[PDB]
């Protein structure tokens, strides 16, 4: 009877968390891209080359937002990325939680 | 009428498997129910229950004669208990009663209340041996009936799955296990494989970690003289760090806990009590009095032995024959292939140049949905641990709990950084904790003459932890963190 308003109720709660603290999430994602590409090259190649990611990008600076420019794409990335997606209810609101925890630490 | 068919195959497979589970956990069972009885009605001609099954169980070879020995003493002692109830035997013409002692000699420095044994009430020198003359006669030989059947029971398992290994043509699985075909390589592969991975191979993996974790339980609850001398073995034997260093010394450890349960029980005995005579340590000159005498566990009348601390050591010594044969059989590369692989690794590694080394896959982006549970206990654990070393240095104030909270200070701060090394540093400094651990408990047990449960609860976890460091699953979040 109620469970349909609860749910949309705690969708909307997680929604409203994460867009509130969109800025350390997206920097958490492009972060966590690139760690992937460099454990992969330093897993293949010899060297790490913090500058890598520059002279990979300078092919194909500062901008907040790289999502749209997808420049690595490699598959498991988007199967961890869906199986994030697709993770049950109340659990996504504690990853929400976290989310705000990690980003206003100061304030915590 | 309907499901009748169903129904009856699956009880022939409950049948199957309660048969298979018991030949293969049936030891454990007559062996702890065997020491349960020794311990209950405490008598002498129970004495060689436990020779024979503090012997058998770290050297296997003898669990054949061993068990028809005892078949056979308890129907000795059951014959002789009921011969025990006729009324010809009259007690009365076999009764002592022991002398009163006077203020001078062999004086009890208690001398207002001599209410104890040898004193408030005729001795019998068929008491001490284990005949009672009881009356229902049942509930006074339960005791005995029930192991004679636990004894007959064994060897009916035994030659119910030779017969099922005659009929219906088999072979004894080599592996034995409950779920045969789930193996080291299905581990890795969903929530319900680890599960049943756990369950087959458990004590395979984490014999050692457990061994020293039931002799801390010793220590912790029995809390005397010979929890100090189990203290000392601890840590003689956790002296030598590496795995392959105590298997070398595992068998002197065995004979060692079958000894002094032996010994204990011999003391436990007590002295036969129809001489009059005394104990050294109740004199007219002596200077023991009734703690120091109940903390060391020597024999006496007045206050009696705990027995049941003998369960302890008889849970130490069973896990210990255990682990030795589990260091026995881990060589076999016929059960290495499977769930096998036990030997530590090098510790001068790095995840950098070698995570295109090690057979463990990948788990830091969680594909799969354990992978979420391998990433919270591989690395964000070390953090969960140094909150319980921080809980147990605040609760139970003492002088001991600087170490804790140094430890933990410093662990706290200079963590994020020790991990970059390679784990020979943060090894060493985990070992000086461990130390410092059981040296608390050690010196918390001494100075008795309190109450260690989260001493024992850090161990477990430092424990953990370490066997944690020494894995190939750390090496993918060493790389993570180099990134
Ligand atoms: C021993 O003492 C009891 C009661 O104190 C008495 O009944 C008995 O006759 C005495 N002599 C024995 C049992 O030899
Ligand atoms: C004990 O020995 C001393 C000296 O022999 C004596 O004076 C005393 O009466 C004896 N009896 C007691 C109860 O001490």
């Amino acid at each position: 009877f109620t469970w349909v308003l609860f749910l949309a109720t705690v969708d909307s709660f997680t929604t409203w968390l994460n867009s509130i603290s969109r800025e350390h999430i997206d920097i958490s994602t492009v972060l966590r891209i690139e760690r992937c590409m460099l454990t992969r090259e330093i897993k293949k190649g010899n060297v790490p080359t913090r500058e890598s990611i520059h002279m990979y990008y300078q092919n194909h600076l500062t901008a907040s937002d790289l999502l749209m420019s997808k420049m690595f794409h490699d598959d498991e990335l988007e199967e961890s990325e869906k199986f994030y997606v697709d993770q049950p209810r109340f659990l996504l609101l504690f990853y929400a939680m976290y989310n705000t925890l990690v980003a206003r630490s100061e304030m915590v | 009428t309907v499901l009748f068919l169903k129904f009856l195959e699956y009880f022939h497979k409950l049948q199957v498997f309660m048969w298979w589970i018991l030949e293969l956990h049936i030891i454990k069972i007559v062996s702890s129910y065997i020491i349960w009885v020794t311990v209950k009605e405490v008598s002498l001609f129970n004495y060689v229950f436990l020779i024979s099954w503090a012997f058998a169980l770290p050297y296997a070879k003898l669990r054949r004669a061993a068990s028809s020995v005892c078949t056979v003493w308890t129907c000795v002692i059951i014959v002789c208990k009921m011969l025990y109830q006729l009324q010809t035997i009259k007690p009365e013409n076999f009764s002592v009663n022991c002398s009163l002692p006077n203020e001078n000699q062999t004086n009890i420095p208690l001398h207002e209340l001599n209410k104890s044994l040898l004193y408030s009430a005729p001795v019998d020198p068929t008491e001490w041996v284990g005949l009672r003359k009881s009356s229902p006669l049942l509930v006074y030989l339960r005791n005995n009936l029930l192991m004679l059947a636990i004894l007959a029971f064994e060897v009916t398992v035994y030659r119910h799955q030779e017969y099922y290994r005659g009929r219906n043509n088999l072979t004894a699985p080599v592996s034995k296990t409950i779920f045969h075909d789930i193996t080291r390589l299905h581990l890795d592969d969903g929530l319900i494989n680890c599960a049943k991975y756990f369950v087959n191979y458990f004590f395979y993996k984490f014999g050692l970690e457990t061994c020293f974790l039931m002799s801390v339980n010793v220590i912790g609850q029995r809390m005397d003289f010979y929890a100090m001398i189990h203290a000392c073995w601890l840590i003689g034997v956790l002296y030598r760090r590496r795995r392959k260093a105590i298997a070398e010394v595992w068998p002197k450890y065995c004979c060692f806990l079958a000894c002094i349960i032996t010994f204990q029980y011999f003391v436990c005995i007590g002295i036969p009590p129809a001489p009059c005579r005394d104990y050294p340590w109740r004199f007219k000159g002596a200077y023991f009095n009734d703690n120091i005498i109940k903390w060391l566990y020597f024999p006496d009348f007045i206050v009696r032995p705990n027995p049941v601390f003998l369960v302890y050591d008889f849970m130490l010594l069973l896990c210990a024959s255990l682990q030795r044969q589990i260091f026995e059989d881990e060589n076999k590369a016929a059960v290495r292939i499977m769930a096998g692989d036990n030997v530590e690794i090098c510790m001068n590694l790095d995840a950098a140049s070698f995570s295109q080394h090690n057979p463990v896959p990948d788990f830091i982006h969680c594909r799969s949905y354990l992978d979420m549970s391998k990433v919270i206990i591989f690395s964000y654990l070390f953090w969960f641990v140094l909150t319980i070393i921080f809980i147990t240095g605040t609760t139970r104030i003492s002088i001991f709990c600087m170490g804790y909270l140094v430890a933990c200070f410093y662990f706290l701060l200079f963590g994020g950084d020790l991990l970059l090394k390679p784990i020979k540093s943060i090894l060493r400094y985990w070992d000086w904790l461990i130390a410092y651990n059981v040296f608390v408990i050690t010196m918390k047990n001494i100075l008795s003459i309190a109450g260690i449960i989260w001493d024992s609860i850090c161990f477990a976890f430092l424990l953990l932890q370490r066997r944690v460091f020494m894995s190939y699953y750390f090496l993918h979040v060493v790389a993570d963190i180099k990134a």
